């Protein structure tokens, strides 16, 4: 079991700003037949179910801004999103099939300063 | 052109090689010679060139060479380390990719072994990771092996289609094969020239004559043996060759 | 009746192999990989061609009484076919006389040889084989150049 | 384009059917899936059941008992079966559409890609 812990909590990022989450893998989840990471980002809306933003951790799903950006090595995996709009009060999931439960982020309460 | 996993092979044989069309056509994006410098290709003759032609991706253009790793080079399209031709590559961007996506372009990310230098799979059964067997049909650790460039217009540089020619040229111990072309120029009589008719060399006054060969014959020569008449590759006229004057 | 040769080293598959063909069109030269049956011929409907049943890897391909003589010899990788066609006023005995045969062909090939045979056309509605040998001739050259007579200076003391 | 329709409120201890109406893809073709997933508030997610193009159905090994899924490609659709209703089942019930499992590095089977919406599902007499 490898699990995900999230990077930042109750995020007071301003508006339009670099917000960061990371997501700590206690293993080291790459699969290295691929020389790509996998990992899918995820965004609950409050009330709504969490979207797909980013498979490979560097492939965004169609229709989203290229705003948000994934990134991350190893065990650490970081989420450059450049700009924290007002569209963005939501919750946060990162994961991996890379093994045998159903591990998962905690989320985080984004607050926009 | 043709995929990554069943590249072509064109064998081409006897004839006459203008690699500089090629060498300065400024079209190709990459153009790197390994056994043989580029422009000393119209000064040699091998026995065979064989020219193998795919469509990848625009960064694994890197992985078309000696000795290289990665899912084209592991298992698409091995070349071995003492290669000898020459690898060139242009974009292609606006033949290949379609709106919506170009899936017929595909590449084999799942194999037992690397490929031999060369060796060519065309199979298509079902990959097998981990230790249950397959039995023909998917699931978890059981994977189809073939995947698809999905190429679109929109797409950045090193995600647009190249398309990649690879000439081999190998020498195994026939006589002889293709050779870059060969130079001429007219002819002068009634002076003392160096002449040079296919490799007869030598130098002297040529005049028109009265002799008569066989048509198969290409030159004569008198006792002591000495060439005393030519036959010249293009008039189909004999000439007299004459000493240039001395004392 | 005669309608080409064919050589090689084992006149089949597993090695490379020449292939020389006349229907009632014109000669085919042909080197692939064949197999090639062990009685192999052609009919004369005037349907035929029951010589091999494979045509692997092709390296050179080429499309297009009476007394034919042929000199056929292998030296460096090609392949050369000296001939001259005479008429007798015979129709099937090897005659006598002198006559030289001129240079027909030459093919790059690079081919090994060690075997031959020949091809027929059946019935449905006389030839002759000798080798050669390291030898010291004497060519008579006439005045437009062809060779008109020539010693053999093995025969005999005279010679 | 997925969409989990379902009854809101339920009572416990019955078998009860679940549709994941979808759109804009079939589901029987080589590389092909549709996950189901629970949450009850305030956990973190839980896939339930799946099945492949070839109806290559996965369930949790713990109400592998009582879970029981099909794929229905005609109208884009999953019936998926479900018994023993209790109240720490109050979730809401989503699906989630599997694509090229040789991506599978990456989710934890919690989600997926397509993912529909989900039907509420709470446990009250
Ligand atoms: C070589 O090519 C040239 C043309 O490139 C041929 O020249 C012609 O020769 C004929 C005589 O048979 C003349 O009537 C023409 O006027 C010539 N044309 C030109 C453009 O020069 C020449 O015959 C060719 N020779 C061989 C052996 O192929
Ligand atoms: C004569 O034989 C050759 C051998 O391949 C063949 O290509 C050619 O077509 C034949 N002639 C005719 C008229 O078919
Ligand atoms: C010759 O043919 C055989 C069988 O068709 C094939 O295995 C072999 O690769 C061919 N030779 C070459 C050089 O490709
Ligand atoms: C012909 O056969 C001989 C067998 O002694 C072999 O050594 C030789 O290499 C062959 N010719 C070529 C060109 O390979
Ligand atoms: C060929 O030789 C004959 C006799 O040697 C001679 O008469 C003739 O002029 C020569 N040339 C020809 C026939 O063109």
């Amino acid at each position: 079991d490898i699990v995900m812990t999230q990077s930042p909590d109750s995020l007071a990022v301003s508006l339009g700003e670099r917000a960061t989450i990371n997501c700590k893998s206690s293993q080291s989840v790459l699969y290295s037949s691929n020389n790509k990471n996998y990992l899918a980002w995820y965004q609950q809306k409050p009330g709504q179910p969490p979207k797909l933003l980013i498979y490979w951790a560097s492939t965004r799903e169609s229709g989203v801004p290229d705003r948000f950006s994934g990134s991350g090595s190893g065990t650490d995996f970081t989420l450059t999103i450049s700009s924290l709009q007002a569209e963005d009060v939501a919750v946060y999931y990162c994961q991996q099939y890379y093994s045998t439960p159903h591990t998962f982020g905690q989320g985080t309460k984004l607050e926009i300063k | 052109f043709a995929s990554v996993y069943a590249w072509n092979r064109k064998r081409i044989s006897n004839c006459v090689a203008d690699y500089s069309v090629l060498y300065n056509s400024a079209s190709f994006s990459t153009f790197k010679c390994y056994g043989v410098s580029p422009t000393k290709l119209n000064d040699l003759c091998f026995t065979n060139v064989y020219a193998d032609s795919f469509v990848i991706r625009g960064d694994e253009v890197r992985q078309i060479a000696p000795g290289q790793t990665g899912k084209i080079a592991d298992y698409n399209y091995k070349l071995p380390d003492d290669f000898t031709g020459c690898v060139i590559a242009w974009n292609s961007n606006n033949l290949d990719s379609k709106v919506g996506g170009n899936y017929n372009y595909l590449y084999r990310l799942f194999r037992k072994s690397n490929l031999k230098p060369f060796e060519r799979d065309i199979s298509t059964e079902i990959y097998q990771a981990g230790s249950t067997p397959c039995n023909g049909v998917e699931g978890f650790n059981c994977y189809f092996p073939l995947q698809s460039y999905g190429f679109q217009p929109t797409n950045g540089v090193g995600y647009q289609p190249y398309r990649v020619v690879v000439l081999s040229f190998e020498l195994l111990h026939a006589p002889a094969t293709v050779c870059g072309p060969k130079k001429s120029t007219n002819l002068v009589k009634n002076k003392c020239v160096n002449f040079n008719f296919n490799g007869l060399t030598g130098t002297g006054v040529l005049t028109e004559s009265n002799k008569k060969f066989l048509p198969f014959q290409q030159f004569g020569r008198d006792i002591a043996d000495t060439t005393d008449a030519v036959r010249d590759p293009q008039t189909l006229e004999i000439l007299d060759i004459t000493p240039c004057s001395f004392g | 009746i005669i309608r080409g040769w064919i050589f090689g080293t084992t006149l089949d598959s597993k090695t490379q192999s020449l292939l020389i063909v006349n229907n009632a069109t014109n000669v085919v030269i042909k080197v692939c990989e064949f197999q090639f049956c062990n009685d192999p011929f052609l009919g004369v409907m005037e349907s035929e061609f029951r010589v091999y049943s494979s045509a692997n890897n092709c390296t050179f391909e080429y499309v297009s009484k009476n007394l034919r003589e042929f000199v056929f010899k292998n030296i460096d990788g090609y392949f050369k076919i000296y001939s001259k066609h005479t008429p007798i006023n015979l129709v099937r005995d090897l005659p006598q006389g002198f006559s030289a045969l001129e240079p027909l062909v030459d093919l790059p090939i690079g081919i090994n040889i060690t075997r031959f045979q020949t091809l027929l056309a059946l019935h449905r509605s006389a030839y002759y084989v000798g080798y050669l040998q390291p030898r010291t001739f004497l060519l008579k050259y006439n005045e437009n150049g062809t060779i008109t007579d020539a010693v053999d200076c093995a025969l005999d003391p005279l010679s | 384009t997925l969409k989990e329709s379902g009854p809101t409120l339920v009572k416990p201890t019955q078998t009860l059917t679940l549709t994941c109406t979808f759109s804009g893809f079939s589901l029987s073709t080589s590389g092909v899936g549709v996950g189901w997933i629970r949450q009850p508030p305030g956990k973190a997610l839980e896939w339930l059941a799946l099945i492949y193009w070839d109806d290559d159905k996965r369930y949790s090994p713990s109400l592998k008992s009582r879970l029981t899924i099909t794929k229905d490609t005609s109208k884009n659709q999953v019936v998926l079966t479900m018994t023993n209703m209790d109240p720490v089942d109050t979730a809401t019930y989503y699906c989630a559409h599997s694509l090229f499992l040789t991506v599978g590095y990456s989710s934890s089977w919690s989600p997926f890609d397509y993912w529909g919406q989900g039907t509420l599902v709470t446990v009250s007499s």
